[PDB]
């Protein structure tokens, strides 16, 4: 019972040029599609990205998305959202 | 990085310095509740002193440990000449104070105890 | 007759401070700001180093200001940075820091008080 | 609540404990660790005494400044006692002699001062009241000490139901009647420490699940008066005494006890050792049950 | 002037009075409650205003020293007086 | 003038060529010669120069530096090396006193020189006391001032004024008790350094 | 106590912003914390205290038991609110306009007034401005 997803990352970095390459191709249309759900952009300075996300009676998955490409991301994305 | 040391070159050679302080403690220790009439046990009295000794474990120094060395031997210099009393001994136990609560909740409820 | 140890330094078990005011404690190095009531700046030149404040209650019989805090007016004088993380880090105290804001070169012209085109013209002299 | 009552502090001699005791019996024995467990916290403190000021000078010490009020009083004289119960939110009751005097006797001293100082507390309108008893406190006594403390209790009880009475054993400590009163010179019984006992009284002082009940504070071993006494004999007159001496203590069945406030015994096999080196100029004693 | 308080104790020169419900009364109880009679606020009250025929007037409270420093007031405002901030005097420019 | 001190230049004098001297003959062991306005001569040196040092300015003919007038320690928490030591030293052949310096940390203890003078047997265990710093060769080095079970070196910057226990009487155990530190009156911290600079001969630059 | 307090059921006191070490955010993006000048009055505490006793309490017991502890969970949140006095820049406008052009919604005809037009209604704006008797001051001298 998925409840929220966060992705936290970075810029000019590489570990967060996959997850800016996601943001900008298929950000409109998840949110389109699944208008309801929060979906939380965090970025900062010098960390390395993550995707929080959080289900229905308190926990939460996180996945390193470091030196990993707009696919792959694509790919855990709707992983985590299956 | 590299520093002078203090009469020690290793942890082993400071360890060993260490055991033989214990061993002159643990063996005057019963002198003293003799001498001056403490009510406490030589049993209290030795894990009291096993307590003092572990406090201080996780030290790495040599010289760290040399000093606290030099420091337990003053006070058992201190102990065995009877120049502390009982009061000075008796000040190890804190016979006379409730600790800090170790909870949380027992913190919140009275104070501000963070 | 030289030895090498590279580990972090520590003398908390020499400071004789105990662990209630060793690990329950928070640090703060900084600059103290300017008095913006004067416009001196000689006190905005060395690092100081405080500590959190804590209970400061009323005596039933005056009213007096009691504590039981023994560090509440420790108060340390550095002229680096560098200095007062390095004591701080010895002695054992989890610190938080601050950076020296200093002000910016400003342009000041007595002559744009009279433009004739400007804003900045001013109307009492 | 008062703000003058909010407990500031860290719990110490100069903190606030938020405790206001009208405290009678404090020149005595018990109530010599009783002011001290209660000032030692950072607790107001109203003393009545009808003793010289002598023999109050061991307590004007054991709390903060400010924090100890002594005043005069006479049992006999009502409205000396207004005086020391208003401004107060607890009241503790220590009073009992081991002996009779002229003017006065174990009814009064356990009936009927009692009776007018709970009543004047109620009407002060002060919000606990502690009275202390004994164990064996019971109207069938060959002691008439103990008829007396159980004919007080319900008479207390009459006028403060919400009172709390505490049926503490034979105590032992310094100036003490009971390990003394043996060295000068078919029982089993259970004694118990004024440290633990002033422990007890103190917390319920605040404790909130106190009111209204009893507690029989008896130490964690027991003994036969014969072992007991030549334990004293090895490590070194009156008729109700020696009646209250020859009574073995009972086993009170699921009352609430001294672990129930948050005291632990303190078994008298480690403090005999400082209560009688005073009297000279070894192996434990055998605890059992009946 | 001291005014008795529902409790019964004395008010001070600056309103102190413990609350009729305040365990800090007890200190009082066989003794008294040290108080000043004399307010200055209406001691002072009770002196008259000074005249001058000058704009501006120099006090000093009495002798040139064990008065108070020099100060000098202005009574241009004829709507009110000219007030010492140490000695409370008031003057008038007549 | 009548409310400035005097000033003589002849000690100046002297005394800078006292320094070279001194500081010709150990190249080793020196550092930080200096003469004060208030003609007063300090010389700096390393912790392996003291007996050294002191031995030569006892007994060299031209210096006779004979009695210890004082030995001292200052805590300046803001260098490595933070506590500096001081010794006050008097000559009466030539009417004459001097200051030697050097420094120490924690964990980097100094020479006793109880062999040149005897005075310091207890300066140094008074030094040990009150900024903790361990002499070698002390035959005892204790506690001298502070209590029998005092842990802490209370003259550092960072110990509290107050300190951290407190001591009274209790009658249940009838013995003077410690505790922590519960005041009726907090110390009051009285923040007084003006924000004009007061004197230029001493502005750091920035 | 202002509004809200009077129709309640159960009050905790609380510590004000003189009174705990605590995070601010301005309009920016600046992340800001205080600094406890003033420990709150008689048996008020901290918030975040607060909930975790009575997480503890109710059988859910959180993980934060310091002010650090919390500032990592914060930082796992959103990891901007622990990098103090320094803003964050950001650059997906272009997506949030894309996706807002997309929401059917038409404005109305009344105007759009400020709810502060004179200085009168910048006192009193919260409940420490309602208990001021300084700002009242103010208000009636401008009336
Ligand atoms: N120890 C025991 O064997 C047990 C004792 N208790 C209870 O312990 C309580 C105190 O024990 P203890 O401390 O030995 O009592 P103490 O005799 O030590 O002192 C008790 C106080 O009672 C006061 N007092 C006694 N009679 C009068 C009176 N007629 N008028 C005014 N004041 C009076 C005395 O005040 P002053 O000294 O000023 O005259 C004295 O300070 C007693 O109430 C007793 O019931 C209960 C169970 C066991
Ligand atoms: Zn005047």
């Amino acid at each position: 019972g998925l409840r929220e997803i966060r992705v936290h990352l970075c810029q000019r970095s590489p570990g967060s040029q996959g997850v800016r390459d996601f943001i900008v191709q298929r950000y409109v249309e998840l949110k389109k599609a699944h208008p309801n759900l929060p979906i939380l952009i965090r970025e900062c300075s010098e960390v390395q990205p993550k995707l929080w996300a959080r289900y229905a009676f308190g926990q939460e998955k996180t996945v390193s998305l470091n030196n990993l490409s707009a696919d792959e991301v694509t790919r855990a994305m709707q992983n985590v959202l299956s | 990085t590299s520093v002078k040391p203090i009469f020690s070159r290793d942890l082993n050679e400071a360890k060993r310095r260490v055991r033989e302080l214990y061993r002159a403690w643990y063996r005057e220790v019963p002198n003293t509740v003799h001498l001056m009439q403490l009510d406490i046990t030589v049993k209290q009295g030795r894990d009291k002193v096993r307590e003092m000794f572990m406090k201080n474990a996780h030290v790495t120094d040599p010289r760290v440990v040399d000093l606290l060395v030099i420091k337990g031997k003053m006070e058992l210099q201190e102990t065995i000449k009877v120049w502390k009393q009982r009061t000075h001994v008796m000040r190890f136990f804190h016979e006379t104070e409730t600790p800090r609560p170790k909870d949380f909740l027992s913190k919140f409820y009275m104070g501000h105890d963070p | 007759q030289l030895i090498t140890v590279d580990e972090k330094l520590d003398i908390t078990t020499l400071t004789g401070v105990p662990e209630e005011h060793i690990k329950t404690r928070k640090v703060r190095i900084f600059v103290p700001a300017r008095n913006n009531m004067q416009s001196g700046v000689n006190n905005t030149k060395k690092w100081k180093m405080e500590f959190d404040t804590r209970e400061r209650w009323e005596n039933p019989l005056m009213g007096w200001a009691s504590t039981a805090d023994p560090l509440s007016n420790m108060v340390l004088t550095f002229s680096a940075k560098e200095d007062a993380i390095a004591f701080a880090e010895k002695n054992g105290w989890s610190y938080d820091v601050e950076e020296k804001k200093v002000p910016k070169p400003k342009s000041k012209s007595y002559g744009a008080n009279f433009s004739w085109n400007k804003r900045t013209r001013v109307s009492t002299k | 609540l008062h703000h003058a009552v909010i407990p500031h502090g860290k719990g110490g001699r100069s903190s606030v404990s938020g405790v206001v005791a009208t405290v009678f019996g404090a020149t005595g024995f018990l109530g010599r660790y009783v002011v001290n467990h209660l000032g030692r916290m950072g607790s107001q403190v109203i003393i009545p005494y009808r003793c010289d000021v002598y023999d109050i000078m061991h307590l004007r010490l054991m709390g903060d400044l400010g924090q100890l009020t002594f005043l005069e009083w006479d049992a006999r004289d009502k409205d000396s006692i207004r005086k020391a119960v208003q401004h107060s939110n607890v009241v503790i009751n220590l009073i009992g002699r081991e002996w009779e005097t002229r003017n006065f006797d174990f009814e009064d001293v356990f009936v009927n001062i009692p009776r007018a100082i709970a009543q004047a507390s109620k009407e002060a309108g002060v919000e606990r009241f502690i009275h202390v008893s004994h164990l064996n406190a019971s109207m069938k006594s060959s002691s008439k000490s103990l008829r007396s403390k159980a004919v007080g209790e319900k008479e207390v009880r009459s006028v403060f139901p919400e009172a709390i009475i505490i049926r503490p054993s034979d105590i032992f400590g310094r100036e003490d009647r009971f390990l003394n009163h043996f060295a000068n010179y078919k029982t089993v019984k259970q004694p118990v420490y004024v440290a633990d006992v002033s422990k007890g009284i103190v917390n319920a002082t605040k404790d909130p699940d106190a009111v209204g009940k009893t507690f029989a504070f008896t130490g964690p071993n027991r003994y036969l008066l014969f072992h007991l006494v030549k334990y004293i004999f090895g490590m070194t007159t009156t008729k109700d005494k020696v009646e209250r001496i020859h009574i073995s203590d009972v086993m009170p069945t699921d009352l609430p006890g001294l672990e129930d406030l948050g005291v632990q015994p303190t078994p008298l096999e480690l403090k005999s050792i400082e209560v009688l080196r005073r009297h000279r100029t070894t192996k434990p004693a055998k605890t059992v049950n009946y | 002037g001291v005014q008795v308080s529902p409790s019964g104790e004395k008010i001070t020169h600056t309103g102190q009075v413990y609350d009729e419900k305040d365990y800090r009364r007890v200190r009082f109880v066989d003794r008294q409650k040290e108080v000043n009679e004399n307010f200055a606020i209406d001691l002072i009250a009770q002196q008259p205003v000074n005249e001058v025929e000058h704009r501006i007037i120099a006090c000093d409270g009495g002798g040139g020293a064990l008065g108070h420093p020099k100060v000098y007031i202005n009574l241009d405002k004829e709507t009110k007086t000219g007030t010492c901030g140490y000695c409370g005097l008031q003057f008038k420019q007549h | 003038r009548p409310t400035v001190r005097p000033r003589s230049d002849v000690t100046h004098k002297q005394l800078s060529a006292f320094g070279e001297y001194v500081a010709e003959i150990l190249p080793k062991y020196v550092q930080q010669v200096q003469v004060s306005c208030l003609d007063e001569l300090e010389i700096c040196i390393h912790p392996d120069g003291v007996i050294p040092t002191l031995t030569f300015l006892r007994d060299h003919t031209n210096a006779q530096f004979k009695s210890l007038a004082d030995l001292t320690a200052v805590d300046v928490p803001t260098r490595q090396n933070r506590f500096e030591i001081v010794y006050n030293l008097l000559s009466l052949r030539f009417n004459s006193r001097i200051r030697v310096k050097t420094y120490a940390d924690e964990l980097t203890p100094i020479d006793s020189i109880v062999s040149v003078h005897i005075a310091a047997n207890w300066y140094e265990r008074e030094v040990w006391d009150m900024f903790g710093v361990f002499f070698f060769n002390h035959p005892d080095l204790r506690r001298i001032l502070t209590d029998y079970g005092f842990e802490g070196h209370p003259f550092r910057k960072d110990f509290p004024l107050t300190g951290y226990v407190e001591l009274r009487y209790d009658d249940e155990v009838k013995r003077v008790v410690a505790e922590p530190v519960e005041l009726a009156q907090e110390f009051r911290k009285f923040d007084l350094n003006s924000p004009w600079e007061a004197f230029p001969a001493y502005r750091q630059p920035p | 106590g202002d509004v809200g307090a009077p129709m309640a059921d159960v009050i905790l006191p609380g510590a004000a912003y003189t009174e705990k070490s605590a995070t601010y955010v301005n309009t920016e993006g600046r992340a800001q914390q205080t600094k406890v000048a003033v420990t709150p009055p008689g048996l008020a505490r901290e918030d975040w205290k607060i909930i975790r006793a009575l997480s503890e309490i109710a059988g859910i017991t959180l993980p934060y038991d310091t002010l650090d502890q919390v500032r990592n969970r914060l930082e796992e949140v959103s990891p901007n609110l622990v990098r103090y006095d320094d803003i964050e820049e950001t650059n997906y406008f272009q997506q949030a306009s894309e996706l807002a052009k997309l929401v059917n919604q038409e404005v109305l005809a009344d105007p759009l007034v400020p709810p502060q037009l004179t200085i009168k209604d910048f006192y009193m704006t919260d409940s420490i401005s309602r208990a001021s008797q300084t700002m009242a001051k103010c208000v009636k001298a401008v009336t």
